[PDB]
This record gives C-alpha cells, structure tokens and sequence, in this order.
C-alpha cells in the first residue's frame, strides 16, 4: 500500500521504482488585468520522475502550450503528468520498466492508474512521507532548462551526480531530501550555504557543487541547522 | 389470482411474499399464500426464528408453472418446488382455500409499490443472473456472492450480475483515459446500454433486482450492484431523458420501500452525496433527492 517511514529501505532495494511528482507541472503567476480582475499566466513546468536508486531524472518539460484552450488545469495537469509517466514507461524497454510507482500525491494514484490499466503488473503507490521534491524548482539548471525551453521536451539527469562513486543510495537520497528539504523552508538561506565558498564550482555535467566528503558534512550540518531555526520560527517553539 | 401452497410449516419462520410479511409458528396450519397479483415476478422468502442467519427465497412467475414450497428436514429449509400435475396441484389448493389454511396476498387496490419496484424485473433476466436452468424459480440468499466478488468461489451458486468497473480497459478507451474516466457516457452508452443490456429496460431490470436481492436478504454484493448501476448512469454527462426520468420513478420506490432501520448498512453515503449533489445529474432526480433529504438527511 503506502510507502511510508517503517517500509523506507524498500526504496533501495533491486526492484525498478519511480517516484513521481506533480507539484511543478502547472505553474502560475497570479495578475490584476486592466479592469482590476485577477487572471493567471501559466509558465514552463516539469514532472519529476526519478528512480530513487539509480539518481536517474526523467523530467518532462511541460511547455504553456499544452494549456492552450483548455478548461479546469490543475485537474488536466493531473491527467496530462499520468499520460507522460505512462509514455515513458511504454517508451522503456520491458527489463527497465519499474515494478512499481510512488505517487508524492494522492490525487494521482487515479489518473495513474488509468493510463496504465495496460500494465496491472506495475503497482501505483501513495506515500504518507512528505517528500520536498516541489523544491527541484530550486536548482538552477533544473529551473533553466523549464523556462527556456520552446517546446514539449524530455531531458534525461543525474540527480546524485557522482556520489553513487562514494555513497550507498540510502545516504545518496538522504543528502536529495535534506538538500531540498532546505531549499524549500528557506531558499535563500540554502543557496547562500551552497554557493558561498568560491574555490567550489558545479561541474558542467553536475547539478550540485563538487565537495569533498568533509565538506559534504559541513553542508550537511548547515543544511540541518537552516532546516531547525525556520522550524523554531514557524511554531514560535 | 395465483397461488403458492405450502405442504406445512415444520419450523418456525418469518415469511416474506414480496413487501409483505408474516410470522408463523412451528407446526402451525399454515397451507400458503393466495390472490398472488399475475403479471409480475414475486419472491417468496425465509427467516427461520431458531437462526436468522438462514435468509433465503425464490423469484417465481406464476405464470410459468404451478409452483409449493415443502419443507426439507435433510437440507433444513423451506424448498420451492414444480407441481408438473395441474389437476393435483388444483385439486391440493381448492382444499386449503376451502379450509381457509391459506393467507391472502394484502395487496391495497391504490398500491403500486410492487409494480414500482419490478416494473423491468423479467423471470428470464432472473434466471441468466441465477443459473439453476432446471427450475423455473430462482434461489437467492444473503451469503451468495457475485461473479465480480469471487474475481477478486464456487461458479455454480453465484450471482451473475453484469461486471462495471469504471477503472478496466472495458470502461477507458485508449486516448480517452480522462474523458471516459470523468464522463462515464460512453461506458453507459455504447459498452452497457447498445453492448450488452441492449435496451435501458434490461439495465433497468437489472438494477431493480439487485435493490430487491440487497434489500429482501441483506446480499452485499447486490448492494455493490445497484450502487454501481446508479453510479454509472450519473457520471455519465449524455444520458438520454427518458432514462434519467425513468430513473428518478425507480429510485424514488425504492428509497420509499427501504426499512428505515436498514439505511445505515444498505446505502453508501458516497454513492448517493455523488449522485445527488456533485454528478451531471445531480439536478436531474428532483423525486429521489426530495425523498432522501426528507427520510434521510443524516447520510447526506
Ligand atoms: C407432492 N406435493 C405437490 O403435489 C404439492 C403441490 C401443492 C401442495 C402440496 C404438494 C405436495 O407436497
């Protein structure tokens, strides 16, 4: 059923999964109109598909044009997500295919299994954790690649980079969720904590800082300690 | 005026002839049921007083043969049986009448309920959802289970009610997974209604006589039946009005027949929240929707 804090290892093991996150498909900024009327205007967005294991990304690119003369997004963006995952399921050969789904919201679990009624082999899973992945907004050449692009467009990542050299999957995903967990409490305060020490750059192929394990550690507590202060913040705790 | 004798009454039972009841004694001189209306199908039917857990009964056409039920002490229940001798079988029933041994079907000439509630109900639709092709009659109890129940165990005593599952590859056309999903029209249309039922007074029957079976033993899984029935005609956003007319008479009868006390386990508040107040139809059952908020505000 749901994946969940006690099931947690499962994520790790040898059977082809994907989570799939939703919460970048439809994307707006709220205006007034001339006559003081409140309309949106849809941006670029992404469904986040990553296999936990792997750090592979398979983000989908969901350009304004697709809202072009429809009626009721943020139901057709729950619809359109599950129309793409089940494209790229059936664009993946047999032996790759995930054995299972994880939904990061509910409100998918239907639209998913209706597309993928070809695949009852595949099981569709919510989950009760309550995973940053909205934050992917937050990285920089995540965000780029959304707002420039023209078009409909799949681009394939790595979201671990190369720490799967160095690390079990296990810490490679504890590192994503607290590195997004920060970004997304706080931003600023994250990226600043990324981005300060020069002598460290971004790789051309990589998506986050080339740290050696110490400093690794050191991001990792700031990242913690960002995460603890807004909570105290938050609930005057 | 036909009628149902009883050869006796060993144990002591509460019997059921359609909407009515009575309750008679252990070997009380009890020989049947007489004035039975001709022209709809009837169900007779059991609860003994020892166990309450033994509910069962025959959907009859007195027009199809001369039918009594005769208690068996091996199987320990009341069985309907096939009188094939028409001058015995009169012969019998002219004695019981004569010693007035026989209650008389209490049917109020202003009454239409009955016919409310089978007005699409066809012995020979009863008997392609309950195959015992010997008989006439057809046995139904509260334990027997629907061939999509025992999908998800023994074929012979099941409940052949059409299978509607709003997400299977019969329900979603490939490339109208959204549409097919929140519009159910082409599922009701084309699949159901053209497909398999025919005609709307088939779907019509059907879904009475899964009320009826929900309503008369208890069965879950007609109860799964009918909900599911009225739920694919209100998701559905093209139904043609004689059918949602139609509908709002059958469903008005039935919410009218239910016990009040049997509410709270044969309605599901989704269902009926859904039908009435968010579907596409949702302002197309003014009868049904008057009758539930007026005897059953509590569930809405
Ligand atoms: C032999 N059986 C049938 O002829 C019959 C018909 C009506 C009433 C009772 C009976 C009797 O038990």
């Amino acid at each position: 059923g749901a994946m969940n804090s006690s099931n947690y290892a499962e994520l790790f093991n040898n059977d082809i999964k994907l989570f799939v996150d939703d919460t970048n498909v439809y994307r707006v900024t709220v205006h007034k109109t001339f006559e003081g009327n409140v309309a949106t205007k849809a941006i670029n967005g992404c469904i986040f598909t990553l296999n936990p294991k792997t750090g592979h990304l398979f983000l989908k690119i969901i350009h304004t044009s697709v809202w072009a003369g429809q009626k009721r997004l943020s139901q057709l963006a729950k619809w359109k997500t599950a129309e793409e995952v089940s494209a790229l399921v059936r664009s993946l050969p047999k032996e790759e295919q995930p054995k299972q789904i994880i939904v990061t919201r509910k409100a998918m679990l239907d639209p998913l299994e209706v597309h993928m009624l070809d695949f009852p082999n595949i099981a569709i899973r919510p989950t009760e954790l309550r995973l940053p992945f909205s934050a992917a907004m937050s990285i920089d050449k995540l965000s780029d690649v959304v707002m420039k692009a023209t078009e409909p467009q799949m681009v394939l990542f790595n979201i671990y980079d190369d720490w799967l050299d160095r690390i079990s999957s296990y810490t490679a995903f504890s590192r994503l969720t607290l590195l997004l967990r920060a970004l997304k409490t706080n931003e600023e305060s994250a990226k600043m904590i990324l981005l300060s020490d020069p002598t460290i750059t971004i790789k051309s192929y990589h998506l986050w800082p080339s740290f050696t394990d110490e400093q690794w550690i050191t991001i990792e507590s700031q990242m913690r300690d960002l995460i603890l202060t807004e909570y105290g913040r938050k609930y005057n705790v | 005026m036909n009628t149902v004798p009883f050869t006796s009454a060993p144990i002591e039972v509460t019997i059921g002839i359609d909407q009515y009841s009575f309750n008679v004694k252990e070997n009380q001189p009890f020989h049947g049921i007489k004035d039975i209306p001709i022209g709809h199908v009837h169900v007779i039917h059991f609860q003994h007083a020892d166990n309450s857990s033994m509910r069962y009964g025959y959907w009859f056409d007195c027009r199809m043969g001369n039918f009594y039920i005769q208690y068996d002490p091996k199987d320990g229940l009341y069985k309907m049986m096939e009188e094939r001798d028409g001058a015995k079988f009169e012969n019998i029933v002219h004695n019981f009448k004569e010693r007035q041994m026989m209650v008389s079907y209490p049917k109020i000439d202003e009454d239409d309920t009955w016919y409310n509630l089978t007005e699409f109900v066809q012995m020979d639709k009863i008997r392609k959802i309950v195959r015992k092709d010997e008989n006439q009659f057809s046995y139904v109890d509260s334990s027997m289970t629907t061939v999509q129940e025992n999908e998800l165990s023994d074929p012979a005593h099941s409940l052949n009610y059409t299978v509607i599952n709003f997400k299977s590859r019969e329900a979603i056309r490939p490339g109208h997974e959204m549409e097919d999903f929140l519009d159910k029209s082409y599922y009701l249309n084309t699949v159901m209604l053209q497909g398999i039922f025919k005609n709307s007074s088939n779907y019509f029957g059907e879904l009475q006589f899964a009320f009826l079976n929900a309503m008369f033993f208890g069965n879950y899984g007609s109860s799964l039946q009918w909900h599911a029935m009225i739920e694919l005609i209100c998701s559905s956003a093209t139904v043609p009005k004689h059918m949602l007319d139609k509908l709002d008479e059958i469903l008005y009868y039935q919410i009218k027949t239910l016990p009040e006390q049997y509410s709270d386990i044969l309605l599901n508040e989704r269902v009926w929240n859904i039908c009435l107040y968010s579907s596409f139809q949702k302002n197309s059952l003014h009868n049904t929707e008057k009758i539930m908020e007026n005897k059953y505000p509590e569930l809405l």
